[PDB]
């Protein structure tokens, strides 16, 4: 229950994302690999996104903390800050 | 007291972006001690040209899609089809954009006929 | 409502007027409006930070149109920088010798 | 040895044909095409190649007379395309004159001046026919060579533009006079009902230009149509056989015809196309194929330009079609050798 | 004695401080001037990184004061892994020493 | 006259870091503990690289740290490689790492 | 005026220079068409860095390109160079 939310990313979700990415054929070992990489890509953001929330003395992680954590890593996201 | 027409600095420059707002955001952001008078006028002109170019390409992308309202798909197609705007916004993700409809020429089946 | 009074600035009322000057009938959504607002803030902070570095390099405690000109010549690629420098110079020259 | 070739003629009483005027050499293979004198074999080979080569930066990439890279000056009268090096001018007419020539952009060149005897330069009468014989002896390829049009015996250009307008281009290029509309260019959008009688009524034509649609596929008509009609009206507009009259043509394709149609066009126009790439803005921008009989147009293609990269650019341009302007500026340059054939409006 | 022949502006550095730290961690190891320029550029680079990150952390919360907390959050963001977990302990120990040294 | 460097038990100059914070237009005000904390952080990041460069010098049978020793000190440790991933050290070369 | 235009210095990058840079890169075997592509990529890289550095020299009202303008041009392109002053 508190361990299988990495498997909440399903096989058709990675299938649809690789169809958007223009991949014609996917092997059976992609789905274990990508769930690793995506998980790492969340950590490197959330480790930063909690940390701004630490410095603001809040408990809510706002959209501005996500925008600042992505802007720090050179992945500037548009359409969430006023 | 003063008896003169209240003419804003935007209107004297022939621009649309606010000179005063750009000037106080230069004075607020801790960039330098002093901020010159021509600098917010010049920066407002640069921002207004960079806004007008993307809105012109987005209005062309909207007219192609038979729509009279720019959705973020239109901004995505407007920036990513241009090469200088793609160089400017390379490490930039636009929300609700997607990607360019561009399929490689090796994943397609050969729709050809043998000459022999 | 006197305690519920906090007006966040934006660039919606300006990007809307530039859009009506370029396309007199095409509209725009609010999500695309927030993307254009974040774009204006992004390019603003890029040129301001680059000009601040270009002032600090030459031991000058003043930003004028020259630092913004060379920051535009650094940050914008290709012909886009040339057209932005032309438009900026034309607007400054129109601004100085006006009424 | 460049101050010695001005000494071998005056003092030794030698023939100009017996010294290579290019690099100063004493060995002479042939006689120089433009002026009286001799040319050594390597300079001869390179000189022919230089004429074929087309440069965006200047009228001539390398020098006309001696084929040097640097020291390029521009001709004063804007109706002339000749360019000579500083070392030729210094060596032949005298030192410290090249600087004077380069100092102004309104200095009348050697071919525009009433007298062609500068002091060590001799012109040739009806030189273009001799020039064709020069190409015939060694150039190994008899490229389409129409007689050159003298400045004194010059005609107003009569232009027929099919499926694409070039009046802006030619006006910028100085082929059409602005302010006055005698009608020396007729733009004809629809030609399905044009007849020989119509062309005869329209007045005799010297240059007929056609071009493919821009990359946004404006019209719903197959692109080969432009080629085939261009060929037809072209043949109609050719002067009566046995008449000393210039007839130039140019069909331009912005990668809208596939390899089938490309071979078809190459067969009818009886030559291989000319692929031109545009200034890189990081990788590659756009490219264009050109058929013509205008001098130094076939050598304009650059061997570095690959087919597969061109196919990829074509498929990224056709499907995307962001810009939809006919590349007038891309095909603007290619008319530049034609400058010596018709009158220029500054 | 000769003095003030050629007036040249004294370009500051960190060379004698890196020399002191090197003699504290290696009592016999020397260092070249090229490597000393590299260590000087490293100290300038990491100083600019932590100061700029603390400037952004101050501007985001609408505060115009950089205290030790902004530098601590900048260190926790910039230094990966155990480097932050030791540098925060070293900085907090130094600030605790500095506050109670009177 | 007791300097703020020895008052906090540090080595990097507290005063120079303080005036470089006040000069660099970072914020309007600069706290008292901030240059002490930043001098401590810079001193730890200097001491770790000088320790690893001294170990690389001892392995190379040399008592002087050359830029090759700073190259081997930064590239071998993975946290310092993550810190200086987009940083070229001059006179450094690369790691002797051959693919299998 | 008194400045001969330097030309064909991309061939100054010799074949054994690209060979030695491939030896340091760990490459065991190099094809014949590597060298033109490597000259082209090095030319585009120097175009970008000198395009930044000449603009840093322009705004400084000088005519001499310094090592500090090279370090600023590289630190702007996310390639921080040490040993020349940050
Ligand atoms: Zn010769
Ligand atoms: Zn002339
Ligand atoms: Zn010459």
């Amino acid at each position: 229950v508190l361990r299988d939310n990495i498997q909440g990313i399903t096989k058709p979700a990675i299938r649809r994302l690789a169809r958007r990415g223009g991949v014609k054929r996917i092997s059976g070992l992609i789905y274990e690999e990508t769930r690793g990489v995506l998980k790492v890509f969340l950590e490197n953001v959330i480790r930063d996104a909690v940390t701004y929330t630490e410095h603001a003395k809040r408990k809510t992680v706002t959209a501005m903390d996500v925008v600042y954590a992505l802007k720090r890593q050179g992945r500037t996201l548009y359409g969430f800050g006023g | 007291k003063t008896r003169a027409k209240a003419k804003t600095r935007s209107s004297r420059a022939g621009l649309q972006f606010p000179v005063g707002r750009v000037h106080r955001l230069l004075r607020k952001g801790n960039y330098a001690e002093r901020v010159g008078a021509g600098a917010p006028v010049y920066l407002a002109a640069v921002l207004e040209y960079l806004t007008a170019e993307i809105l012109e390409l987005a209005g062309n992308a909207a007219r192609d899609n038979k729509k009279t309202r720019i959705i973020p798909r239109h901004l995505q197609l407007a920036v990513r089809n241009d090469e200088e705007l793609n160089k400017l916004l390379g490490r930039v993700t636009i929300a609700q954009g997607g990607v360019l409809p561009n399929i490689q020429s090796v994943l397609l089946p050969k729709k050809t006929e043998s000459s022999k | 409502k006197k305690r519920r009074k906090t007006r966040k600035e934006s660039y919606a009322i300006y990007v809307y007027k530039v859009l009506k000057q370029v396309h007199p009938d095409t509209g725009i959504s609010s999500k695309a409006m927030s993307i254009m607002n974040s774009f204006v803030n992004d390019v603003f902070e890029r040129i301001a930070g680059e000009a601040s570095r270009l002032a600090h390099y030459n031991k000058r405690s003043t930003i004028t149109s020259r630092e913004i000109q060379t920051a535009v010549r650094l940050l914008l690629p290709g012909e886009l920088a040339k057209h932005a420098v032309s438009e900026g110079t034309k607007a400054v020259t129109k601004y100085t010798s006006a009424k | 040895g460049r101050d010695l070739i001005a000494y071998e003629v005056k003092a030794n009483q030698r023939n100009i044909e017996d010294i290579c005027i290019c690099c100063g050499s004493l060995q002479v293979h042939t006689q120089h095409p433009l002026f009286e004198g001799g040319i050594c074999a390597p300079c001869k080979d390179k000189f022919l190649d230089a004429l074929f080569l087309y440069d965006d930066d200047g009228y001539q990439s390398y020098c006309s007379i001696c084929c040097s890279g640097e020291t390029l000056l521009i001709c004063g009268n804007p109706d002339c395309t000749r360019c000579y090096c500083f070392e030729c001018v210094d060596s032949l007419v005298g030192p410290g004159t090249s600087g004077k020539v380069h100092a102004m952009s309104n200095w009348v060149c050697y071919l525009c001046l009433p007298s062609s005897r500068s002091g060590l330069l001799q012109r040739r009468r009806k030189w273009r026919s001799q020039l064709k014989a020069f190409y015939d002896r060694e150039s190994e390829n008899p490229l389409e060579m129409f007689e050159t049009v003298p400045v004194w015996r010059r005609q107003p250009v009569r232009v027929l533009s099919l499926f694409e307008d070039i009046k802006k281009e030619l006006t910028s290029l100085g082929f059409l006079e602005s302010g006055s509309d005698p009608g020396q260019l007729k733009h004809v959008v629809d030609v399905t009902d044009t007849v020989r009688k119509d062309v005869e009524e329209w007045g005799p034509f010297d240059l007929v230009y056609g071009a493919t649609p821009p990359l946004g596929h404006t019209c719903d008509r197959p692109p080969s149509w432009y080629l085939f009609q261009f060929h037809r009206l072209l043949q109609y507009a050719r002067p009566k056989p046995g008449s000393p009259g210039p007839f130039f043509w140019m069909f331009v394709d912005n990668l809208v015809l596939n390899k089938e149609d490309l071979d078809v066009a190459s067969r009818f126009l009886e030559m291989e196309p000319v692929t031109i790439p545009d200034v890189h803005g990081g990788s590659l921008q756009n490219a264009v194929r050109v058929w013509s009989n205008i001098p130094a147009i076939r050598s304009r293609h650059w061997a570095l330009v690959s087919e597969e990269e061109l196919s990829l650019l074509a498929q990224n341009k056709q499907s995307s079609k962001l810009a939809a302007k006919w590349p007038t500026k891309l095909v603007k340059n290619c008319f530049l050798p034609l400058r010596e054939y018709f009158k220029y409006f500054s």
